[PDB]
């Protein structure tokens, strides 16, 4: 229960490190795995869910094994692979193959579908896809910051701008932090909303009993750690290019 | 070189000890260290060209969902050093076996909770939007210290209130239902409960009341003792195109409680029956409805089982 949750100290001293991998770099090995999961997945047309499952997935499974040994562009399609048929939109090994070939090599042409060369990359794919499962132990239910943004909105009457927005948080909470690996769907979820309303100027009136919009979402949640929080966010949010002119008020 | 694995265990930990099922190969086993007892289902990688198979992930996603004393136990997942195995708590006995096997005897009492468990069983399942999809006493297991669970959740799916389309061929032929016979791809829990009729009736009886050869001959045989199917007794069946496009009595009178008077004495007992047996899924008895049945709160009251 505590299980895939870890501590900074624990975050710091990571199964790639071990290997010679800086913080920085591990960091940036998750982030390059997110995107090309969301490549592959809006080309594979599933659904956002479907690829979050998949980052989540990849985030635990380098929590286990090591940059090193199992490379990013090895492990992230087999992890949409599984994700996709965990969340009821399967799609076939042998398109999700063609997929990943041409995300991670636009210039190259496919092998023979009949050849030796092939016949392998598939082979591997499905080996991995065992090996993920093993690693996550088949736990493979996953519940997202999505969820609790559509019910923290509601207690702030929230319109349809600064709904988008904090689900856009959410997504990208996932491909540039290891949040995921560290807060409860829930928490994070009020992260969201807390920069979201942050980046808009947008006000929260002290309930009458002099209650918290959050407090409602999860006891946990302190304001001290909220504002700790959308800082870090946000300051990796700045870091990624056009990322942010995505929700910026051209106006 | 060998890669580490953390949660899942080689399944080298349990000593084989015998086969017993039968989708798919299903062995009791004993833990090295404890003695726990288990059984262990292999999952079958032949005729798999999509990795690992979607069923076996929904499976487990539902029994890692379903966790209740009436409701087999999913232990944990298992490799070898290849496939996988599944891991559950060991029931000794299955209902099939005991109702065939006739030293095995049934008091009323021991019978009412027999039922009341397999009817609570479907509850919370229901209850946790999962839809078993195959009733039937050789799935229904009871372990040595006299408590029911349910079991092969290899067919179960989930549901929910979105029309549906879930799919027809579901459901042992003797234990289907009249709605999926029709054709039927929206229906829900009272499938479930038109199953623990014919078990609730093969408590009495040893046998599977119902015994067709064949859709055709199946639901004929249901019209035969439940009446015919009409609008008057089931409410937009011509709704169905396979409806008419088959042979169906039309002269047959519900003799539910008739026929079963020779095995089943309890009056309430019937009573509940007929309303577990009823043809109209909308009007065919809730499991909530049905533990609340005067069955369940009557003499005798039900009564744990050391009739073994
Ligand atoms: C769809 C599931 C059906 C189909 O096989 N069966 C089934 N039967 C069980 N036992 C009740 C029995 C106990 C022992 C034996 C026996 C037979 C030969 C030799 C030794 N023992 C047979 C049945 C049982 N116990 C635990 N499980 C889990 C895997 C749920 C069980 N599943």
């Amino acid at each position: 229960n505590k299980r895939w949750y870890f501590t900074r100290e624990q975050l710091e001293n990571s199964p790639s490190r071990r290997f010679g991998v800086d913080p920085d770099k591990e960091l940036s090995y998750r982030q390059q795995a997110a995107n090309l999961l969301q490549d592959m997945g809006q080309r594979l047309n599933v659904s956002q869910l479907t690829i979050n499952t998949a980052i989540v997935y990849m985030h635990r499974f380098y929590m286990i094994q090591s940059f090193t040994r199992f490379p990013g562009n090895s492990v992230a399609p087999a992890a949409l692979f599984l994700a996709a048929k965990v969340e009821g939109q399967p799609k076939k090994l042998e398109h999700v193959i063609k997929v990943a070939h041409t995300c991670l090599h636009p210039q190259e042409s496919l092998p023979d579908t009949r050849s030796e060369a092939y016949l392998q990359q598939v082979q591997d794919l499905v080996i991995l896809e065992s090996i993920i499962l093993q690693t996550l132990g088949f736990e493979l239910t996953i519940d997202h910051p999505h969820t609790h943004v559509v019910k923290c909105t509601q207690l702030v009457r929230a319109s349809k701008d600064l709904a988008q927005t904090s689900y856009f948080m959410a997504t990208n909470s996932l491909h540039l932090t290891t949040f995921s690996l560290q807060y409860t769907p829930p928490v994070v979820a009020c992260v969201c909303i807390h920069l979201a309303c942050k980046w808009s100027n947008w006000e929260i009136p002290v309930s009458t009993d002099g209650k918290h919009w959050w407090e409602y979402v999860d006891a946990t949640v302190t304001l001290e750690l909220l504002d700790e929080l959308t800082h870090e966010l946000l300051q990796i949010l700045e870091k990624t290019p056009n990322r942010l002119k995505r929700i910026w008020n051209w106006r | 070189d060998s890669v580490e694995c953390p949660f899942c265990d080689e399944v080298s930990k349990y000593e084989k000890l015998a086969k017993i099922g039968q989708f798919g190969e299903v062995f009791k086993a004993r833990h090295r260290k404890t003695g726990q007892k288990v059984a262990l289902k292999k999952v079958l990688m032949e005729n798999e060209k999509e990795g690992f198979p979607i069923t076996a992930l929904r499976e487990i996603k539902i029994l890692q969902l379903l966790k209740h004393e009436n409701v087999v136990n999913l232990i944990e997942i298992c490799r070898t050093k290849g496939s996988i195995y599944l891991v559950f708590d060991f029931c000794e006995h299955d209902l099939a076996g005991l109702l065939s096997n006739v030293l095995v005897k049934f008091t009323l009492s021991e019978i009412k909770r027999v039922m009341q468990m397999l009817l609570n069983g479907l509850y919370y399942i229901h209850r946790n939007k999962i839809l078993h999809r195959d009733m039937k006493a050789a799935n229904v297991l009871i372990t040595r210290d006299g408590v029911l669970k349910l079991a092969d959740f290899g067919l179960a799916r989930a549901f929910s209130l979105a029309p549906n389309r879930y799919t027809n061929r579901v459901v042992t032929l003797w234990y289907r239902p009249p709605e999926l016979l029709l054709g039927e791809r929206d229906y829900g829990p009272p499938i479930d409960l038109w199953g623990a009729g014919c078990i609730m009736a093969e408590m009495w009886t040893r046998s599977p009341i119902m015994q067709g050869n064949t859709e055709q001959h199946q639901l004929a045989l249901i019209s035969q003792l439940c009446g015919s199917i009409t609008p008057e007794v089931w409410p937009n069946v011509d709704n169905y195109e396979l409806y008419e496009k088959l042979e169906l009595v039309k002269g047959q009178k519900r003799k539910v409680k008739d026929r079963l008077k020779a095995y089943v004495r309890d009056p309430y007992a019937l009573d509940l029956i007929d309303k577990l047996l009823v043809l109209d899924p909308a009007q065919r008895i809730d499991s909530d409805d049905a533990l609340n049945h005067d069955f369940f709160w009557s003499d005798p009251m039900p009564s744990d089982l050391k009739g073994m």
